[PDB]
């Protein structure tokens, strides 16, 4: 009771496996659920004699939590007379156990807004918000372009203050969860053989989590939502090349250019529409309606863990589906080498734009098949 | 113990075992603050721990012995302790370090118990009469002492009954059961039996009874067991009438009152039990069954008294070993009501003065058996002091004065108390301190409210008015009346004349609306500002042996920069400024005060070389090319006094103002006073002893250069003033030497900034870097 | 150096083993009433003596 | 990271000032009594 | 990194010989005016 209701379990030598040994309140650099476990073997060992065990683990993890959310809050003689059991005394212990659980994970969620948070890096972390990257990426570019950047955005000073002028401008953003975002590089930009044709964009954006729901909200869904914000970067990127060719065809082989840009173009929507359903859609979904509300402290780190299982897998970051997705790679960057001549208001480029880009659609096709 | 006490913890150790390598202390004093349990409470596997201990042992009973007798001193970290010693004996190589640096630092360099109480009374009323500072003890006369074993108790010289014995077998059954009974008590009252007798005990322990021989088998072997009864009796009746009188600590005398209550309960019962033996309707098995919650209570009374007398426990020590006693149990009950009622009401005086101490602030000491042991200290000397004395001995923290539960938050209970009581000068026990500990939480919320509405924006405002020199103008009045003193340094005369001069300057400038520039008095440093700086910078460091001959006189000579400000404030103000911020405070204000005095000097020298203009041009190509260096002086001054005012000074105010108007705790206030100041520091390159010393050399041969100019540019203003190769000669050699010693410290400054930036990375060095290279001609020669 | 509980904690330390400077002993008896970890205080006099 | 130890050494150029302080402080009380 | 070790390891350094020599000067008091 005493762990169920406050959250602390006593012992007074110390020879069980059930224990407290609470980390201090004054160190708020951990979760909150590394308070004491430490196993003790019990003096019986014949038939193994146990306490109800389908509480057993129960208490443990009802008081670490309990202890967590303090911060802010069988008859074989003859005579349920018959029948040896617990059940009986579990029933209104585990009533409370159940109880503080659930007004813990509630406080949670009602609190700390770990679905706001969950929206948050959604919206910021992978790139969710359209007309803020459709100028954010595309003002990169003005101080960057054709894949590589070219001696810019080396250090989080260039790309981090035109970040800050995009901030106000947004299609989902302006909000708590939305600020305090950290845009960052994991690799400086210097390739050892900087090609005109490319559309590999890599940057690290993250969304702040407080402290009590940095448990569901785990780093390992962060990196994923950011490496989905790169591919949703690259494509950015690729209909950047794309608005600027059309540009330049506008302000005016040039004819059959345009022929070649469109089936591409055409090829690569429904490739993009495919992606941006299963990976996109219904991942999304799953994890927008997802947060917890009964109240539990675990669902929502393991809703968070299966949308972003579920997001890679549609999202073609399996083995399997891994050479597909590098060849979209290719393909966009074959459409953006087609794009960026154009009309100029070389055929030959555009030629070898036209043969790249069929052969990565080719590839793709087989891709799939090998894998159906 | 230290306000670095790992630190100082970590250098003692690596002395002690001539290990100044490795890691390194750093590691260790980061991984021993960064590691930590909240408080020394948790249990370890402690039987394993003893079976380790014993492992290592020579002989564990008097490890045993040792452990319980500490037990019985209600000892803190004593498991852990014991766990510690034994995960450090498992390895033999800390084990032999351990042993080696003993070696190494050894090398290099009668009495019965009621006499032991009366000993010890004796000895802890003149330690309360000390602790107390002379004030008022419960003395009173006592003849209870004087016979002790005559009044129902047992002491050293206790028997049987020389006038009742009678052979018991030869008495029939009956009546052997009836003088047995009644012996017993006898022995459960604390007196004698006639066939049970109490025999004498050599220090404070359970009173032994020795049962007859002569009883039957059965009817001895059941005396025996009652006799566990009847020394409990009398060992209780010994304590109740040792504690009965008012020497020792509130809880010992309300303990006393509680048992000896108890006791007669218990008397009760055994005369009514004496009777029923005595018509024939009791047996041996239904005495021991009649009161066996009663004899367990009984068992474990003895138990927390006994260890109350071996370990002289009292005050919040005896309310520690009660709290110890009903705890170490914990939860289910056949016995512990009465303990838990007795360690009540043993509180009851001392959760009373708690009570007040943290409800009002109102303390004192009746045997300093409290959590405070009263020092009388003064509050306006905190500002004299570089150690604050009201935190640290006005009230002290001890592990034998304050209760096991208290101790869990006694600083903030003995926070609260102490804003309460500044607030003044301007409760239950229970087996969980929650219960009472979410009450000291709630009184110290208040506490610190209510003491900050008592205490209060005008300090600080003066504080910025003069030691930051906003409105300078008096500070501009001053640098004149300072002019005059530059032969020797000012603390060689009294402050009482530099005040007075300050006060007839300040009624000509605006300065009526500021009622708290009398707080402010003048100090005579025995060192000048140049040189202070230069110690504090050399110290705990190479530097103080090389500059330890250095003196102001090679350097700009000090007769205006010994002078500072000081802000001595009342009580409990005067808790607010201490003297380790008021040494910051002096140095920050005659470092400010001497580079304003160099600056106004430098603008001066400009404004009076106005009377060039009536002179061609092409006759003062010396005097142009001085005037040029003396103007870059100038103009690097003002770059570096603008930059530290209003880029350092005026942020950190009102981070300070902020930090101040959010916050109440008086101590969180006195931390972020503390932060600013060491940002200050820090911004006045305070921090880098190569810097200051930079920062010192400039600006002394700044000064000298103006010093230098002043003569031949006054005596060439009076001569164009009174007229209406000369000029060569007026301009000497020593302006070229000037000019380049300018330019190689400011080269230096510059490099030694960008190379702190990049190694160091403090926040303020890139600024001066950006200052000192703005023209486009130092940016690639940094 | 020691002091009266010092000295009592050092004649337990004796009797469970070990010989260590009072200076040392008093820096230890420091480290757990500034209520640090067991296992912690134990790992960094591991890491001073060994060291 | 290495934002610890630029923390460590920004708070530990500040502490050494501050002993060098409290040493000066203590020898000038010294001197005094 | 390497370079702030160091700084942080000579700023540890000093303020160990600091509080060295702050623990003997509180002996010499406690020795003297006591």
């Amino acid at each position: 009771h005493d762990w169920v209701y406050s959250g602390v379990f006593r012992d007074v030598y110390g020879e069980f496996m059930i224990q407290v040994n609470h980390e201090y309140l004054g160190c708020r650099d951990k979760s909150y659920w590394t308070h004491g476990y430490v196993l003790v073997s019990k003096e019986v060992e014949a038939c193994v004699p146990v306490f109800l065990k389908h509480v057993a683990h129960d208490v443990y993890v009802c008081g670490k939590t309990i202890n967590l959310l303090k911060l802010c809050c069988v008859q074989p003689d003859t005579d349920p007379l018959p029948v040896l059991m617990k059940h009986s005394v579990t029933a209104p212990l585990a009533a409370h156990v159940s109880l503080v659980n659930k007004a813990a994970v509630d406080y949670f969620f009602v609190e700390l807004h770990l679905g706001a948070h969950f929206e948050a890096l959604r919206h910021f972390l992978l790139m969710e918000d359209g007309e803020f990257a459709q100028s954010l990426s595309d003002l990169l570019f003005e101080k960057l372009g054709a894949g590589q950047t070219p001696g810019e955005l080396l250090s989080p000073l260039v790309l981090n203050s035109v970040l800050s002028k995009a901030l106000q401008y947004s299609l989902h953003g302006d909000t708590p969860h939305a600020a305090n975002l950290s845009f960052a590089l994991k690799f400086l930009p210097e390739a050892f053989a900087p090609n005109a044709p490319d559309v590999l964009s890599c940057l690290e954006l993250r969304y702040k989590v407080d402290w009590p729901l940095n448990i569901v909200v785990t780093e390992g869904c962060l990196s994923r939502y950011s490496g989905i914000f790169s591919f949703l970067l690259q494509l950015k990127l690729m209909m950047w090349t794309l608005k600027d060719v059309c540009f330049h065809l506008k302000r005016t082989q040039f004819r059959q250019l345009q022929l070649f840009k469109h089936e591409m173009q055409h090829f690569v929507k429904v490739i993009q529409g495919y992606i941006a359903n299963q990976i996109l859609h219904v991942t999304w979904c799953e994890f927008r309606a997802r947060l917890a509300s009964v109240g539990d402290l675990e669902e929502i780190q393991r809703a968070h863990a299966e949308y972003l299982h579920k997001a890679v897998f549609r999202g073609l970051l399996t083995e399997k589906a891994a050479p597909a997705m590098n060849i979209i790679h290719s393909l966009f960057s074959l459409v953006l080498k087609f794009r960026s001549q154009l009309i100029s208001q070389n055929f030959a480029l555009m030629q070898q734009s036209y043969s790249t880009f069929k052969y990565y659609s080719h590839f793709l096709f087989k891709v799939v098949s090998k894998l159906v | 113990m230290s306000e670095f006490r790992i630190h100082h913890d970590v250098n003692e150790l690596l002395s002690l075992l001539r290990v100044h390598g490795g890691d390194g202390a750093e590691v260790y004093i980061d991984l021993l603050q960064k590691n930590r349990t909240p408080y020394v409470t948790t249990t370890v596997s402690a039987h394993s721990a003893k079976v380790k201990i014993a492992e290592f042992s020579r002989t564990p009973e008097d490890f045993l012995k040792k452990y319980d007798e500490l037990k019985s001193k209600n000892t803190r970290n004593l498991d852990p302790l014991v766990y510690l010693l034994s995960k450090l004996m498992e390895d033999r190589e800390t084990l032999q370090y351990l042993q080696q640096n003993a070696k190494e630092r050894a090398e290099l360099a009668g009495p019965t118990w009621q006499q032991s109480l009366e000993l010890t009374r004796k000895m802890l009323r003149d330690k309360q009469s000390k602790k107390n500072s002379g004030q008022r003890l419960p003395v009173l006369p006592a003849w209870v002492y004087e016979r002790p074993a005559l009044l129902g108790d047992f002491l050293p010289g206790t028997g049987g009954s020389a006038d009742t014995a009678v052979p018991i077998g030869s008495l029939p059954l009956a009546s052997q059961e009836a003088a047995v009974v009644e012996d017993l008590l006898y022995v459960l009252v604390g007196v004698d039996g006639r066939y049970i007798s109490a025999q004498p005990l050599t220090g404070r322990q359970g009173r032994t009874f020795l049962v007859d021989p002569n009883l039957d088998l059965s009817i001895r072997e059941l005396v025996s067991r009652i006799l566990p009864v009847a020394a409990s009796y009398s060992t209780v009746t010994r304590f109740i009438e040792e504690k009965s009188s008012f020497e020792y600590g509130q809880v010992n005398h309300a303990l006393a009152a509680a048992m000896r209550t108890l006791v007669k309960e218990y008397l009760v019962l055994v005369t009514q039990l004496e009777q029923l033996q005595r018509q024939g309707l009791l047996s041996l098995q239904k005495l021991w069954f009649y009161i066996q919650p009663a004899m367990r209570s009984l068992d474990i009374l003895a138990s927390l008294a006994t260890s109350v007398d071996k370990g002289e426990c009292i005050g919040g020590a005896t309310l520690s070993l009660l709290h110890d006693r009903s705890f170490s149990y914990t939860g289910d009950s056949q016995a512990q009501e009465l303990c838990l009622h007795l360690t009540k009401a043993a509180s009851t005086p001392y959760f009373e003065i708690l009570e007040k101490w943290i409800y009002r602030g109102i303390i004192d000491d009746p045997y300093s058996e409290f959590m405070v042991e009263e020092h009388e200290l003064r509050k306006e000397k905190i500002q004299e002091d570089y150690n604050d004395k009201y935190w640290d001995q006005r009230y002290t923290v001890v592990q034998r004065q304050i209760p096991s539960f208290l101790q869990k938050m006694a600083g903030k209970v003995l926070s609260t108390g102490k804003y309460l009581n500044v607030v003044r000068e301007c409760v239950v026990y229970t087996l969980k301190e929650r219960a009472y500990v979410e009450q000291i939480e709630k009184a110290f919320s208040y506490a610190s409210k209510v003491l900050l509405d008592f205490l209060m924006l005008a300090h600080l405002r003066s504080i910025k008015r003069y030691f930051l020199m906003d409105q300078g103008d008096f500070f501009v009045h001053f640098m004149d009346l300072t002019e005059e003193e530059l032969k020797k340094p000012v603390d060689d005369i009294t402050p009482t004349r530099l005040e007075a001069l300050l006060e007839l300057a300040l009624r000509m400038s605006t300065a009526n609306t500021d009622p708290f520039k009398d707080d402010l008095k003048i100090d005579l440093m025995p060192h000048d500002l140049i040189t202070q700086l230069l110690r504090v910078l050399a110290i705990e460091t190479q530097q103080e042996k090389a500059m330890v001959h250095a003196d102001p006189t090679e350097l700009t000579l000090s007769g205006l920069e010994a002078f500072s400000f000081d802000y001595v404030v009342t009580w409990p103000l005067s808790l607010i400024i201490n003297r380790k911020a008021l040494t910051r405070y002096q140095m920050l204000f005659r470092h400010m005060f001497y580079c304003k005095h160099v600056e106004r000097q430098l603008c001066s020298v400009w404004i009076s070389n106005k009377a060039a203009k009536r002179f061609s041009l092409h006759s003062a190509k010396w005097f142009a090319g001085a005037f040029t260096l003396r103007q870059r002086m100038l103009n690097f001054v003002q770059n570096i006094q603008s930059y530290m005012m209003f880029e350092v000074m005026e942020p950190t105010w009102h981070v300070l103002e902020q930090n101040l108007r959010s916050a109440s705790n008086i101590d969180d206030v006195l931390g972020h006073h503390a932060s600013f100041l060491d940002n200050c520091l820090k911004d006045c390159m305070l921090t880098n002893p190569e810097l200051l010393r930079v920062f010192s050399k400039l600006m002394s041969v700044c000064v000298m250069f103006t010093n230098c100019l002043q003569r031949f540019t006054q005596s060439m203003k009076l001569d164009s003033e009174l007229g209406h190769p000369q000029l060569a000669s007026s301009f000497e050699a020593t302006i070229t030497k000037f000019d380049k010693n300018f330019s190689a410290h400011l080269l230096d400054l510059l490099a030694r900034l960008s190379i702190y930036s990049t190694s160091d990375c403090e926040h303020g060095m890139a600024s001066v870097i950006s200052r000192l290279d703005f023209n486009g001609f130092y940016t690639e020669r940094l | 150096v020691l002091s009266a509980e010092e000295t009592e904690l050092f004649e337990l330390a004796q009797a469970a083993g070990g010989a260590m400077d009072p200076e040392v002993f008093k820096i230890l008896v420091d480290l757990l009433k500034l209520n640090v970890a067991p296992l912690a205080v134990f790992q960094m006099l591991k890491s001073m003596c060994a060291g | 990271n290495m934002k610890d130890f630029e923390n460590q050494i920004t708070e530990l150029k500040k502490e050494n000032f501050n002993l060098k302080l409290r040493i000066y402080f203590l020898e000038e009380r010294m001197q005094q009594e």
